[PDB]
C-alpha cells in the first residue's frame, strides 16, 4: 500500500527525495522483557552532523539524498552503551518518497517494511536481543519531533508517525 | 543500560580506619562516585574511575576497570558518614551506607503504658524505648497477656548520634480503647547481642 | 558558579500532576543535557530521563513512558518534570541534574520532596510519655511525648524551650495506615531530678499553625 505523510507546507513534486538512512534514539530504562525500543532521534543537529551520511540537504530523523551504503544496511554509534548516543542507520537501497504537492508525502509500505526488518536485523546482532520495536518520537519542537527538510530555501515538517510503529521478533 | 551492584549495603568503620567500596555492573571506564548527607543531593567525588573532582580530600580514590570498581577512604572521618553511589551511564547503585563502628552498647529498655488523655480519644498507644544502643540490629517484639503480637506496632531508629556513636529505637505498640481494657499484662522483649539475654519490660494495666 | 534551583515541595492527592521546575544559572543552558533523577524516602536513585535543552528531544525509562513529560523554556532557562497519574509509591525527592562532559553528574538541583496522600492537613495530639518506676533504670528515669495523627511533615519538638538538650532523642515519623504521622520524643534525666524540675516538651505544626507545651509529670 501506501504510508502518506502529512506535511506543512505542502512540499512541491521536485521535492522527492530518496530516504539514504535514519538516526535512532535507544529507548532508556530497563523493562529487561528482551525486547529494545528506538524512536527517531532525541538529540539535535550535532548527533546528524556527526553521522557523516546527510548529503547537501539539511533534514532530520531521515537522511535525504545522502550517502548510501556500500552492500548491507549499516549501522554506527559513538557508543552503543550511552542512550544519549544516536545510531547512525546508513541504508543500502535508498527508498523514494514522493511529493504529490497536495500536503502530503507518501512512501511504499512494502519498501519501508523492507528496510525496518534489514535495520532490526543489524540492530538485533549489536544489542543481542530477540524483539525490536520501533516506536514514534518522544516529543521535542516541530524541526526534530517531525520529519524536517530543507527544499529550495523553504522549509518542511512532515509527521513521521506512521513511519515508527511496527514489531519484529 | 545495565544494572549497578554495589557491596556492601552497609558498611561500618572505625575512625581512622580504611573503607572500601565495590560496585560492579551485571555486564575507557564512566564510572563516577557520589557522596549524599541528608538533606541533600549527591555530590560528585570521584569521575572517570580515578579522576578526583575538585576540593575532594585526598583520602578518596577510586580504580578497577571493565566491571570491578571500587571505593577507598584511607582514613575515615567523622564527617565522612554518608552514602555513597556509583555510577555508570543513567543506572545508578543500590548505595552503602558507611557509619561508625564503635564497641557493644546494650540499650536501656524503658516501657510507657498509655496516657489517660489518650484514652479519652479512643485509641491506646503502648510505647518501648531502647535507648543508646550498638549495633543497630535489634528485635522487639510486643506480647499482650503472653499472646505474641503481629502487623499492630511500628519502629522507628535514630540515625548515628554524632557524640557517642550510638542508635536509639522506639516501637509503639498500637490498640482501640476496648481491644486494650480487655487485656492485663502488655511487655515488649528486646534482643540485641549487648544483652547475655532477652530482657522483657513490662506493666500490669492498672 | 552553576546552579540548579528547583521549585519547592508540593502535596497530591492521589491521580493528580505535579510539575516541578528547575532553573539553571551560571553556564550555557542548551549545551548540556538534564536527567531527572528521584529518591523515595530512606531509598536508592532512579533515573527518569533526559532532555537536550536545544531541541527538546527527551528520552524516558521505561516506567514513565506515559505519565512522565519533560519540557524546557531556554528563554529563562529552566527544565521541567511533570509527572502524572500519582500514586502514594510515587512520594520522593526529585532532581534535575546536569551531565558533565564525563558522564556525571556534577551539578544537581537541591530536590523537590513531592508527597502524594489522601490526608488533608491535620495538627498533631500531644501525649505524655510519664516517667514511673517503671521508666527509671539507675539512676536514670526516662521520660517523652507522643506526637500522634498530623499532616504532613514536619513537626519540630524542644525540651523546657531549648534548656534542654543532653539526653534527647526524638525519632523519625512513621507512616499510620490512616496517612497520618506520628513520632515520639524522649529524654534521659536524673530520677532526682523528678518531683523538682519541670519538663516541658514543645510542639510545633506549621502547616496547621499548632502550637503545645505539654508539662511531662511524675506517674
Ligand atoms: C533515487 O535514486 C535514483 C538513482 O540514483 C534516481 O534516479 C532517482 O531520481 C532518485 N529519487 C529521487 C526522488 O530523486
Ligand atoms: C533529492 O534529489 C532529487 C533529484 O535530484 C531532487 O529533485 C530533490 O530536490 C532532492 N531533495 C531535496 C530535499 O532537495
Amino acid at each position: 500500500d501506501t504510508i502518506t505523510l502529512p506535511c506543512r507546507p505542502a512540499p512541491p513534486p521536485h521535492c522527492s527525495s530518496n530516504i539514504t538512512g535514519l538516526i535512532l534514539t535507544r529507548q532508556g530504562g530497563y523493562s529487561n522483557a528482551n525486547t529494545v525500543i528506538f524512536r527517531p532521534s532525541g538529540g539535535d543537529w550535532r548527533d546528524i552532523a556527526r553521522c557523516q551520511i546527510a548529503g547537501t540537504v539539511v533534514s532530520t530523523q531521515l537522511f535525504l539524498n545522502g550517502s548510501l551504503a556500500e552492500e548491507e544496511v549499516v549501522i554506527r554509534s559513538e557508543d552503543w552503551r550511552d542512550n544519549a548516543k544516536s545510531i547512525c542507520v546508513q541504508l543500502a537501497t535508498s527508498v523514494e518518497i514522493a511529493c504529490t504537492g497536495a500536503g502530503h508525502c507518501a512512501i511504499s509500505r512494502a519498501k519501508w517494511a523492507n528496510t525496518l526488518k534489514q535495520i532490526a536485523s543489524k540492530l538485533r546482532e549489536q544489542y543481542g536481543a530477540k524483539t525490536i520495536i520501533f516506536k514514534p518520537s518522544s516529543g521535542g519542537d516541530p524541526e526534530f519531533v517531525n520529519h524536517s527538510f530543507n527544499c529550495g530555501g523553504e522549509f518542511f515538517y512532515c509527521a513521521s508517525t506512521q513511519l515508527f510503529a511496527s514489531t519484529w521478533f | 543500560d545495565i544494572v549497578m551492584t554495589q557491596s556492601p549495603d552497609s558498611l561500618a568503620v572505625s575512625l581512622g580506619e580504611r573503607a572500601t567500596i565495590n560496585c560492579k555492573s551485571s555486564q575507557k571506564n564512566y564510572l563516577a562516585w557520589y557522596q549524599q548527607k541528608p538533606g541533600q543531593p549527591p555530590k560528585l567525588l570521584i569521575y572517570w574511575a580515578s579522576t578526583r573532582e575538585s576540593g575532594v580530600p585526598d583520602r578518596f580514590s577510586g580504580s578497577g576497570s571493565g566491571t570491578d570498581f571500587t571505593l577507598t577512604i584511607s582514613s575515615l572521618q567523622a564527617e565522612d558518614v554518608a552514602v555513597y553511589y556509583c555510577q555508570q551511564y543513567y543506572s545508578f547503585g543500590g548505595g552503602t551506607k558507611v557509619e561508625i563502628k564503635r564497641t557493644v552498647a546494650a540499650p536501656s529498655v524503658f516501657i510507657f503504658p498509655p496516657s489517660d488523655e489518650q484514652l479519652k480519644s479512643g485509641t491506646a498507644s503502648v510505647v518501648c524505648l531502647l535507648n543508646n544502643f550498638y549495633p543497630r540490629e535489634a528485635k522487639v517484639q510486643w506480647k499482650v497477656d503472653n499472646a505474641l503480637q503481629s502487623g499492630n506496632s511500628q519502629e522507628s531508629v535514630t540515625e548515628q548520634d554524632s557524640k557517642d556513636s550510638t542508635y536509639s529505637l522506639s516501637s509503639t505498640l498500637t490498640l482501640s480503647k476496648a481491644d486494650y481494657e480487655k487485656h492485663k499484662v502488655y511487655a515488649c522483649e528486646v534482643t540485641h547481642q549487648g544483652l547475655r539475654s532477652p530482657v522483657t519490660k513490662s506493666f500490669n494495666r492498672g | 558558579q552553576v546552579q540548579l534551583v528547583q521549585s519547592g515541595a508540593e502535596v497530591k492527592k492521589p491521580g493528580a500532576s505535579v510539575k516541578v521546575s528547575c532553573k539553571a544559572s551560571g553556564y550555557t543552558f542548551t549545551g548540556y543535557y538534564m536527567h531527572w533523577v528521584r529518591q523515595a524516602p530512606g531509598q536508592g536513585l532512579e533515573w527518569m530521563g533526559w532532555i537536550n535543552p536545544n531541541s527538546g528531544g527527551t528520552n524516558y525509562a521505561q516506567k514513565f513512558q506515559g505519565r512522565v513529560t519533560m519540557t524546557r523554556d531556554t528563554s529563562i532557562s529552566t527544565a521541567y518534570m511533570e509527572l502524572s497519574r500519582l500514586r502514594s509509591d510515587d512520594t520522593a525527592v526529585y532532581y534535575c541534574a546536569k551531565i558533565s562532559g564525563s558522564y556525571s553528574f556534577d551539578y544537581w538541583g537541591q530536590g523537590t520532596l513531592v508527597t502524594v496522600s489522601s490526608a488533608s492537613t491535620k495538627g498533631p495530639s500531644v501525649f505524655p510519655l510519664a516517667p514511673s518506676s517503671k521508666s527509671t533504670s539507675g539512676g536514670t528515669a526516662a521520660l517523652g511525648c507522643l506526637v500522634k495523627d498530623y499532616f504532613p511533615e514536619p513537626v519540630t519538638v524542644s525540651w523546657n524551650s531549648g534548656a534542654l538538650t543532653s539526653g534527647v532523642h526524638t525519632f523519625p515519623a512513621v507512616l499510620q495506615s490512616s496517612g497520618l504521622y506520628s513520632l515520639s520524643s524522649v529524654v534521659t534525666v536524673p530520677s532526682s531530678s523528678l518531683g523538682t524540675q519541670t519538663y516541658i516538651c514543645n510542639v510545633n505544626h506549621k502547616p496547621s499553625n499548632t502550637k503545645v507545651d505539654k508539662k511531662v509529670e511524675p506517674k
